[PDB]
C-alpha cells in the first residue's frame, strides 16, 4: 500500500552519541540508525478498564451517537539499528488513533 | 493426584519459601566469593527468566563453553561455604514454626518432601475441588464423555478456576461430547478471555499462574489462542470440496485482525497457519476448477477470470511462507510445500 | 421504575444513581431515555 | 443536577425563539474510565415547522 | 467497620443468628416440638450469661466453627433424640447445617460489619480434627455446668442398634457389647457426657461417653470373635461378612460417608477418592449439582467480570446438554441376605482383617486419632482386667 512504500522512503534517521572511544576522534564510532519498517492500521476497537477486557468492533453509530472521533488504533514497526548493523531492535509502536474512512478497507462496514 | 484449580494455601509455603532462598542467597554469595520475599525477587534477578514457553530449552549447538574446573568439590570445600550460611539460616529459623523448621533443615540435608502441599490443605472449598480435579482426569482417561462434562460444569461453577485445565479439558471434553459445543466456541471464548495484549512477564513471584498454558497478549504467545485457529482450520476442511459459508473467509479476517501487534507481531504459525488457511483457499478453487481442465471440456467460459484469482493467491501465499521463513520461523518444512505448491500448479494448467 | 433502553442490545433496564453507566446486559455505554405513559396535549394541526 | 459546592438545585435552561419537543435524550458514560455519575446527556429536540410566508420554494 | 467491644456484640450476635437457623431447619428435618427449639435457646442463653461477665473488654468468646454444633449436640443429648458421629454425617451429606458458610445470616450487612477480629472468621472456616470435635463439647460443658443442668448426657441404645445396623448387623451383638457395657462400663450404668473440662489443656481424659461405647463395640467383636469356643460363628463367615460390605451404593448414607471422606484427611478415604465406584462417582457429580450451589450466590466489576461469567456458564451450559438407588434398610437387608449362609492362624487374621475394617468406619465419622482411638482401646483394656 501507498504508506508503507511512503515509510519505505524516508529511509534512516543517523545520530552518533559521540562514540567516545578514547579515526576513534573523527570517525566516532557511534552510529545510530533509526527507521520505520512497517506501518499497520487496525479496525476501530475499544476496551475498557484497559487490557483486562474484552474486545469490541466499534461501529460509526457509536461514534455519532457517543459525538465522538471513529479512530483506530495506528501502529508502525520501529526499527532501532545499532552500529549499522551491530544490534537490530524491533518495536511495535501505537501511534494513538488515526481515523479511519467509513467504508474503506478500515471500516467495519 | 492432579493439578489443583487455585492459588495455593499461602501460609506456610510462604516462609518455607523465605527460608529457601535466603539460604540460596547466603550459601551462592559465598560460592559466588570464594570464586573470586526481597531475597526472593533478588533470586530472580541473578538469573533471569525462561521467557515463553516452559523449559530454556535452545539448541545444543553452537557455543562450546568448555566445562572442566576439575569437579571442584572436596567435601571439605563445600562444609567451608556452608558452615556460615546454616547459622545465619537459624536466626529466621527460630522466628519460624516447627513444621518449617525440620522442613529447612530436611531440603538444607538435600531431602525432598513426600508430603504435598496439596495433601493436606484442609479447606471445605478446596478439598472437594481435589476431588473433582481428580474425577474428571480418571473419567477423561477411560472416554466416559457424559460423567466427564458433568464433573467439568460443576468444577468451573465453583470459586476455584483460572482457565487452568478449563481450557485444557474444557476443549478435550468438547471434542470428546459428541452432543453440543465446538471446542472453537469455548476456544473463541477462551481468546476473547485472556488476550492479555498487555506485555507482562519477570518481575513478581508467579507462583498463582505459571504455565504458558494460560497468559500472553504481550509477546508469549497463548496456546489456547494458536489452538483456536488450528482447530478453526480443521472445522474449514471437514466437507468443504469433498452464502452460508463464510468460514475460510471468517478465519481470513480475524487473523488480519491481528497481523502482529502480539500475535503477528511475534512470529510463526501466526504466519505459517495463516498461510496454510490460504494454501487450502487455493486447493479448494482448483478442485472448483480442476477436474477435466477445471470441470471438464475447456472452458471457453470466459478467460478463466478463474486462474487469474487463483495465481494471484498462489502468489501471495509464496509471501506469507517465506515472511514466516525469514523471521526466524521454527516449524515450516519448505521443499515439501514448494513441492506440493509446484505439482498443484500443474493441475491449474 | 424509571427505564433507559441499550443502545446496543435492546435491554430494557432501570439505571439508579449507585450504578454504572453501562448496560448490564451487553455492556455498552449508551442508553436511550426510554418514553413513557405521560400525558401531552395536541392541537390536531 | 445538583453541586454540593452550592448546595443548590441547578438546572439548564432551554433559550430558543420557538418551542421544542424532546425526540431523544441519551445517557453517555461512553470513553470514560468510570465516570458513573452520568455527566454527560444528548438531548435531540424537535421543533416543527409548518409552512408559513416567508419560507421558500 | 467495627472493632473492639461492639465489633464483638455483633459478631456475637450474627453467632446468635446462625446457631438460630440451625436449631429451626433441625426442627424440620427431625420435628421435635417446642422441645427441641426452646431447650436449646436458653442453653445459649445460659452461654450468653457468662460472655457478659467477663466482659470489660473479654474477647475469649467468639465461638469456634464446632462450638454451634457442640450446643445443639448438648441440648440433643438433653432432648435425648440422637448421636453425634450419625448426625455429623448427615449435617455434612445434606448441608443440613449452614455451619460450612457463613454468608447466610440476614447479614449482608453483618458481612460489611465489617470482621473486627471477628465475623468474617465465622461461617465455614475448616473441617474437625481429631477430638477436636469435643475438645469443645467438654469446654461449652464447661462454660455451661451442663451435667448438673441436663439429664442423662452421652447415653442413647440408639447409638448402639446405629453401630450393629452400621455393618455387621450381628442381632446378637448388639447386648453382647450393651453387656459389656453393662460390665464395667461404668459400672453397667448409661455414659453420661464427659465434665466442664475447665482446665484449658484438655487433657485427654476419653471421657467422652461414645468414644468408649465405639471402643466396647470393637472389643465385643474382637473377644466374643475370638472366643467362641462352641464355634457358632464359622471360620468362613467372618470374612464373607467382610467381602459382602467393602463398599456398596448407599440409599444416601453411604453416598453421605462418601461426602465426609472427602474432606481428604488422613488418606483412608482419600484413595476412595480414586476409586470412586463408577456411580458413586455419578450420584458424587448429583450431589455436587444440588447442593454445591449452595455455593456462591464479582461484585461491580462494571456487571463486565460477572456478565462474562454468565454467558461462561451459558457455553458449558450443560446440567443435561428401580427411582434406581435404594434406601437404607434396603441395602441393610439384602446384605443380611447375603451372609444368608450361616446355618487357626487364618481366622486370627481375618477377625484382625474386619476390625482395622470397623476401625476405618467409626473413626472415620470420627477425629480419629490413628491411635488415640487405640489410646482409647488400651485405656478400657486397662480398666477390664480388675476382675
Ligand atoms: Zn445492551
Amino acid at each position: 500500500g501507498l504508506l508503507n512504500l511512503g515509510v519505505k522512503d524516508i529511509g534512516e534517521k543517523v545520530i552518533f552519541d559521540g562514540k567516545p572511544l578514547n579515526s576513534n576522534s573523527g570517525y566516532l564510532g557511534n552510529k545510530l540508525s533509526v527507521s520505520v519498517e512497517q506501518v499497520s492500521i487496525a479496525k476501530p476497537m475499544s476496551n475498557d478498564g484497559v487490557s483486562s477486557a474484552v474486545e469490541r468492533k466499534v461501529y460509526p453509530s457509536e461514534s455519532r451517537q457517543r459525538l465522538t472521533s471513529y479512530r483506530g488504533k495506528l501502529l508502525l514497526k520501529l526499527k532501532w539499528s545499532v552500529n549499522n548493523g551491530e544490534e537490530n531492535l524491533f518495536e511495535v509502536r501505537d501511534c494513538g488513533g488515526l481515523p479511519v474512512m467509513l467504508q474503506s478497507n478500515r471500516c467495519h462496514l | 493426584m492432579f493439578e489443583v484449580p487455585i492459588t495455593l494455601t499461602n501460609r506456610k509455603f510462604a516462609q518455607r519459601r523465605k527460608l529457601k532462598y535466603q539460604y540460596i542467597n547466603y550459601i551462592s554469595r559465598r560460592f559466588d566469593r570464594i570464586s573470586k520475599s526481597d531475597e526472593e525477587r533478588k533470586f530472580w534477578k541473578k538469573y533471569e527468566k525462561p521467557e515463553k514457553s516452559f523449559e530454556i530449552w535452545r539448541t545444543v549447538s553452537s557455543q562450546n563453553k568448555q566445562p572442566i574446573n576439575k569437579q571442584k568439590m572436596t567435601y571439605h570445600n563445600f562444609k567451608k561455604i556452608e558452615k556460615i550460611p546454616l547459622r545465619k539460616m537459624e536466626i529466621p529459623l527460630l522466628h519460624c514454626t516447627k513444621e518449617n523448621k525440620l522442613y529447612f533443615q530436611s531440603i538444607s540435608r538435600g531431602l525432598e518432601p513426600l508430603k504435598t502441599s496439596t495433601s493436606e490443605v484442609r479447606n471445605y472449598r478446596t478439598r472437594h475441588i481435589v476431588t473433582l480435579t481428580d474425577l474428571l482426569h480418571l473419567n477423561v482417561s477411560r472416554h466416559n464423555w457424559s460423567l466427564a462434562y458433568k464433573i467439568f460444569a460443576t468444577l468451573i461453577r465453583i470459586p476455584g478456576v483460572q482457565i487452568k485445565s478449563l481450557w485444557g479439558i474444557g476443549v478435550e471434553i468438547l471434542d470428546n461430547l459428541s452432543n453440543s459445543s465446538s471446542g472453537l466456541d469455548f476456544l473463541q471464548w477462551m481468546c476473547q478471555i485472556y488476550s492479555s495484549k498487555s506485555r507482562f512477564v519477570q518481575n513478581i513471584n508467579y507462583r498463582s499462574i505459571v504455565p504458558p498454558f494460560q497468559t500472553g497478549s504481550r509477546t508469549h504467545t497463548a496456546k489456547f489462542a494458536i489452538t483456536y485457529l488450528w482447530s478453526s482450520l480443521i472445522n474449514c476442511q471437514k466437507s468443504m470440496e469433498p452464502t452460508e459459508n463464510d468460514l475460510l473467509q471468517e478465519l481470513i479476517d480475524k487473523i488480519s485482525e491481528w497481523v502482529l501487534t502480539p500475535p503477528f507481531m511475534e512470529d510463526a504459525e501466526v504466519w505459517f497457519i495463516y498461510a496454510s488457511c490460504h494454501l487450502l483457499k487455493a486447493d479448494t478453487l482448483s478442485r472448483q476448477f480442476v477436474n477435466d481442465n477445471k470441470n471438464n471440456d475447456l472452458i471457453g467460459l470466459d478467460r478463466d477470470i478463474k486462474i487469474n484469482q487463483v495465481i494471484k493467491h498462489i502468489h501471495y501465499v509464496r509471501t506469507f511462507l517465506k515472511i514466516c521463513l525469514d523471521k526466524g520461523g521454527f516449524a515450516v518444512p519448505s521443499r515439501l510445500i514448494e513441492n506440493q505448491l509446484k505439482s498443484f500448479e500443474s493441475r491449474l494448467y | 421504575t424509571l427505564k433507559y433502553i441499550c443502545a446496543e442490545c435492546s435491554s430494557k433496564l432501570s439505571l439508579s444513581r449507585t450504578d454504572a453507566v453501562r448496560c448490564k446486559d451487553c455492556g455498552h455505554r449508551i442508553l436511550l431515555k426510554a418514553r413513557t405513559k405521560r400525558l401531552v396535549q395536541f392541537e390536531a394541526r | 443536577y445538583f453541586d454540593d459546592t452550592l448546595n443548590k438545585t441547578k438546572i439548564k435552561t432551554y433559550h430558543s425563539s420557538e418551542p421544542a419537543y424532546i425526540e431523544e435524550v441519551n445517557l453517555i458514560g461512553d470513553e470514560s474510565n468510570k465516570f458513573q455519575e452520568l455527566q454527560t446527556v444528548s438531548i435531540k429536540y424537535r421543533i416543527r415547522r409548518t409552512p408559513q410566508i416567508g419560507d421558500k420554494f | 467497620k467495627l472493632i473492639g467491644h461492639e465489633a464483638k456484640l455483633l459478631f456475637l450476635k450474627s453467632f446468635q443468628f446462625i446457631l438460630k437457623r440451625q436449631i429451626r431447619w433441625l426442627i424440620t428435618e427431625m420435628r421435635f416440638p417446642k422441645e427441641f427449639e426452646h431447650v436449646a435457646k436458653i442453653i445459649w442463653l445460659k452461654i450468653l450469661k457468662t460472655i457478659n461477665d467477663q466482659p470489660q473488654e473479654e474477647l475469649k468468646l467468639q465461638l469456634h466453627m464446632t462450638s454451634t454444633i457442640s450446643i445443639l449436640y448438648l441440648a440433643s443429648t438433653h432432648l435425648s433424640l440422637p448421636v453425634y458421629t450419625c448426625d455429623y454425617i448427615k449435617w455434612i451429606c445434606t448441608a443440613k447445617m449452614p455451619y460450612f458458610q457463613a454468608s447466610e445470616i440476614l447479614p449482608k450487612s453483618w458481612r460489611i460489619q465489617l470482621p473486627n477480629y471477628y465475623v468474617s472468621i465465622l461461617e465455614g472456616s475448616i473441617s474437625p480434627f481429631n477430638g477436636q470435635l469435643y475438645n469443645k463439647i467438654a469446654l461449652t460443658c464447661g462454660m455451661i455446668h451442663f451435667k448438673e443442668f441436663f439429664n442423662s448426657e452421652i447415653s442413647c441404645q440408639g447409638l448402639l442398634l446405629k453401630l450393629v445396623m452400621q455393618c455387621a448387623l450381628p442381632p446378637e451383638f448388639y447386648f453382647y457389647t450393651k453387656q459389656v457395657i453393662e460390665f464395667e462400663e461404668t459400672d453397667i450404668r448409661n455414659l453420661t457426657l464427659w465434665e466442664r473440662t475447665d482446665e484449658r489443656h484438655t487433657g485427654r481424659v476419653s471421657n467422652h461417653a461414645e468414644l468408649r461405647v465405639l471402643s466396647y463395640f470393637m472389643l465385643t467383636i474382637n473377644w466374643m470373635l475370638s472366643f467362641d469356643r462352641d464355634r457358632q460363628y464359622p471360620l468362613k463367615w467372618i470374612l464373607s461378612l467382610t467381602e459382602s460390605l467393602t463398599q456398596r451404593t448407599t440409599t444416601s448414607e453411604s453416598i453421605g460417608r462418601n461426602i465426609v471422606k472427602v474432606v481428604y484427611p488422613d488418606k483412608p478415604t482419600s484413595s476412595d477418592y480414586f476409586q470412586w465406584s463408577e456411580e458413586e462417582t455419578l450420584e458424587f457429580l448429583k450431589w455436587m449439582e444440588k447442593q454445591f450451589l449452595p455455593t456462591q450466590t464479582s461484585m461491580e466489576m462494571t456487571i463486565d467480570q460477572k456478565i462474562a461469567r454468565r454467558k461462561l456458564y451459558k457455553i458449558f451450559p450443560l446440567d443435561r446438554e428401580d427411582t434406581h438407588q435404594l434406601t437404607f434398610i434396603e441395602d441393610l437387608q439384602e446384605r443380611y441376605a447375603k451372609q444368608t449362609p450361616f446355618f487357626p492362624p487364618a481366622r486370627k487374621e481375618a477377625i484382625g482383617r474386619l476390625l482395622t475394617h470397623i476401625a476405618s468406619q467409626l473413626l472415620v465419622d470420627f477425629a480419629i486419632s490413628k491411635e488415640q482411638l487405640k489410646d482409647c482401646i488400651s485405656r478400657i483394656k486397662n480398666a477390664c482386667l480388675h476382675r
